[PDB]
């Protein structure tokens, strides 16, 4: 038994590490498009307000 | 051969060769000194990092500005900074180049005098010239009459040029400028809770005051706003964390320009001070100086500046007067633009100081006609 | 060696479901962020074409 | 010649030659005496076993450690390690080998006094010098920043430093180290049926804590879980025989750590301690204080303490910042790694105590610039 | 009817009736809660003990000060602190008395307005009403022009007044004061071999402070005596025994306010800063303000405080200005003296912010003309 649970805990680390890299690719792409939509928010957010004074001028 | 156009100006190194479109090298003009001990050995470090260098260390250096208000007072201090600014940023050597310098109106004779003798005896320039840097700003603009606002971190000054001609007798020179609003903003930040005392953080402080800040149409109309509702609120993210929200004071570090007395200073608001030097010129002038109004310096790039101003100089003004401020948006390196054309100008090759002038009329010679 | 082998592996896919659930409340933040930005920006589209044309008039 | 490099430490004194990979010699710092009679004539024992042949005749002796926590309180004892160490275990003279010795920050100056003293009159070394335990870890930790945790059997501390720049007034030191967790795992281990009483037994208790103890991720998870299965149960082998089975026990003894209310000090757990120590720093350099976190010292060899301590570090840190725990596999020898390459330096030649020097000055040389 | 004059201060509350030469309720402002088990049953055991009562009991229970510096960081603690000052020492209801309360220059506003709401909401105050802690001390010092220095234990700070006019954009603020005084001390007492770390120790370390600790009219030739003579070492005798002996530590303490480096802060000595805030006035009112200069705090109290500070002032200051200090003996009570006399004056008798006024405006009256 105690070479089945090693057999046990090779599989599982092999599958438990390949989700882990998805996951770290996963996050990767996420936190990018959360820099974009972060960017793209305060473009917005600034535009509005530079035109908003434009019009109560 | 090319000329060289510095601009020591305050907190703001700029230079580059005459002729460039933009300046080549832009940098602050901080001296920083290790504050602690060192206890790794073998890695030799230097006694004092200059330069953008010192941005990247503020937090194991103490940051000195060798400039307080357009004058100099740590003239070490100014050599390293002028020596940096020949050999690491630019890479050239200045033995065959020309330079061209600036500084604000009315300034002790003393340091441009030293100036002049450190540049021809330390670096050995061939030639070189001091500006105002106004008149440049003005020649940035591509005009050649109304009053110029060069409103930077270290002095606020305005020049009435008409059709060439300066009029000396009504320059008016203020003291108040940008680093004294990034001083009131650390001051008025701690009644929401935030500390800012060490001199690295006045740099954080100055990044919030740059991205945030404006200038509001009218005060108590926004005094209002804020207090009732809170959509004015910002949040800002500070290098450690912590992102703070700053509300009613996101345009009460500007107003200081216009309302002096936050700060304790009895000289009156920019407005009032550019319509008194406006009514201190001729008469048969006031009219093209009221329709060339020119902003230049970083401290004039505030959002909404140009309206504010303009709606209290027509409020000054009487009503027939029509009123235009140019607010180009270069206002930044608008000098250093207009000190690259200067310098590109063929009759102005006549001007410059010669060496051989320098030694034989001594350093006076500036002062002199042959200015 | 088996049983501590069994035991580093135990704690490794213990620790990987840990950061597991951590990049499930990531994902569920950034998403919620993601679709406020998305409707604020899309808003800020909306209010400037209106402020554009009272502009112009 | 070459430079010698040995680390008293506690608990534990290795030693060897600079440039080297590893230390040659590694062995507990114990002295023992006989407290039986001994009947037998002619064998003619000595009056006092020192250094690794203490643990061979553990069963009749009474050992005693020279040193409590980084000081040391039993001088004799400590020339009685030091002669063992420069003859029985290294075979080398130390009149021409200079010494390099290791130093817990925060200490009298007395003991550095003291030591350097013996030093110099006892061994007659031609030149010697003491650091402090830290810089050697950053140095063999292939790091120039970054806030290193050491933790030995003597004492836990933090220092922090940044390129090469220490932090004194954030320096933090703890006195929890691995012999108070030896003792509370046998006030804990007596709740189950085994009492350890002599000091020979301490060495066994101290050899299950090594090979048994764990950090657990989470505590009151383990807890229930340890209530309710059993798969925790470990056995071990005494030198004797009758196996003793631990449960819940061998992940309560590391917790002491993070839980120092468990042995009554009213001070807070190591993870507390590294986040008050990066806050107290300047608020430019947290960023990479936070990204390069350093562990060293045996007490930090426990299996997953790196985890544990950077979900701690994680939830109390903004969550905006990545946290990075360094947990080399050479932790205990780290200290020694960083004083071989430290002494292997050129530009070090020039930073050791003479004996000139000595005898000029006094022993108050040490506190010069020869820190 | 009467009034109250409650001092929060820092880790000190004074309180008295107005009125009085001197407050009749002296005691420090800790909250203890109990760190042990508790054995005995029936015994009727708090769980938390505030003010003179904790000191009693420094060995069982932990000691949390409410206030970090200035702010309170802990609302519950000073609900707790105020009931207590209330009706225990004090032994008045608060329902039918106005109570005057006293607070830092440049503090946060939610901290006032909290404060505020806390006495009108649970205590049920009439009146209520805020002043500043330095106007206080002129109050008290007879005096009506002069820069006041106020160091107390959380804060220190200098307010310049003029005829009564006071200058806003004149006041500075440092974070350095009696608190981080002791921690210092704490830091160089294990230099001889004394280690006090637990809460209960810091009352003993700032007894040793206020017993022992002197300024040195200068520090160089200082050092040098106590290293060359013995004559400074001065033995004190702890609650059990083991008398130790402090050297050149004991004035290396209170050089910590002239010398801000030792603990890492950037900013500059209290001589200093005393000096910047002398020359960040006017002109024409600097001679009275040298003159004038007014002492007062707790942390104020170091014998030959007075004298090197004059020295020192009288090195910064021009040759031909003369500085005269006001040191009264009655230094760390001042505030409350003058917070007693100013609730004495019948013209201050409409300044009181009523309750009904606070109801119709909410927390923002405070920030209102009623100041
Ligand atoms: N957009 C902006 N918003 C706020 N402050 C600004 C902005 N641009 C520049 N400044 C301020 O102007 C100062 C630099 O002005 P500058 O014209 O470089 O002075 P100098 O020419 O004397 O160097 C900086 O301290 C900065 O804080
Ligand atoms: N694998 C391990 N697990 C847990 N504790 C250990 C391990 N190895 C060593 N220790 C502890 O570390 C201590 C040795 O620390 P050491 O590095 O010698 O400190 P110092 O450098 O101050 O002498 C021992 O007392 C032992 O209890
Ligand atoms: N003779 C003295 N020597 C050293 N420190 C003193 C002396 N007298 C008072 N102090 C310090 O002053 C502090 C009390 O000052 P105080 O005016 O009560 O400030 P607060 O009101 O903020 O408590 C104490 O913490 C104490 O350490
Ligand atoms: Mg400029
Ligand atoms: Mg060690
Ligand atoms: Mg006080």
């Amino acid at each position: 038994e105690a070479e089945k649970a090693a057999d046990e805990s090779e599989r599982g680390m092999k599958v438990i590490e390949s989700r882990a890299q998805k996951d770290e690719e996963k996050m990767e792409i996420q936190e990018i498009q959360l820099k974009e939509a972060k960017h793209i928010a305060e473009d917005a957010d600034r535009k509005y307000e530079e035109v908003a004074r434009k019009l109560v001028i | 051969t090319t000329a060289l156009v510095c601009d020591n100006g305050s907190g703001l190194v700029k230079a580059g060769f005459a002729g460039d479109d933009a300046p080549r090298a832009v940098f602050p003009s901080i001296v920083g000194r290790p504050r602690h001990q060192g206890v790794m050995v073998g890695m030799g470090q230097k006694d004092s990092y200059v330069g953008d260098e010192a941005q990247s260390k503020r937090g194991i250096l103490t940051l000195k500005y060798p400039i307080e208000h357009g004058i100099i007072t740590n003239w070490d201090d100014m050599e390293k900074i002028w020596h940096h600014t020949f050999y690491n940023e630019l890479r050239v050597a200045p033995e065959e180049h020309p330079t061209l310098l600036t500084e604000a109106p009315l300034n002790p004779k003393a340091n441009r005098e030293k100036m002049t003798q450190i540049m021809f005896e330390t670096f050995n320039v061939p030639a070189m010239y001091v500006a105002i840097q106004a008149v440049l700003s003005l020649y940035a603009s591509g005009r050649t009459t109304g009053i110029v606002l060069d409103s930077g971190d270290g002095v606020t000054h305005n020049v009435p040029i008409y059709e060439g001609y300066a009029l000396p007798h009504a320059i008016m020179r203020l003291d108040l400028a940008g680093r004294d609003l990034t001083d009131y903003l650390m001051k008025i930040l701690t009644e929401r809770g935030y500390s800012f005392v060490t001199t690295a953080e006045r740099e954080i402080v100055r990044d919030i005051k740059e991205k945030l800040c404006y200038v509001a149409l009218d005060f108590e109309n926004e005094m209002a706003t804020a207090a009732s509702s809170s959509s004015l609120e910002k949040s800002y993210e500070l290098p450690d964390g912590q992102v703070i929200t700053i509300g009613n004071e996101r345009f009460r570090c500007p107003e200081t320009l216009f309302q002096p007395s936050f700060i304790g200073m009895e000289s009156a608001g920019i407005h009032e001070t550019t319509y008194n030097s406006i009514m201190k010129c001729d008469i048969d002038i006031r009219k093209d100086l009221y329709a060339n109004n020119v902003l230049s310096g970083g401290t004039t790039m505030y959002p909404g500046i140009a309206d504010r101003m303009q709606k209290e100089i027509t409020a000054l003004a009487p009503s027939t007067m029509k009123i235009k401020i140019i607010a180009p948006p270069e206002r930044k390196y608008s000098v250093w633009i207009g000190g690259s054309i200067l310098a590109s100008l063929s009759t102005f090759q006549q001007m410059w100081i010669s060496k051989q002038e320098y030694d034989e009329a001594g350093p006076s010679i500036v002062h002199r006609k042959c200015f």
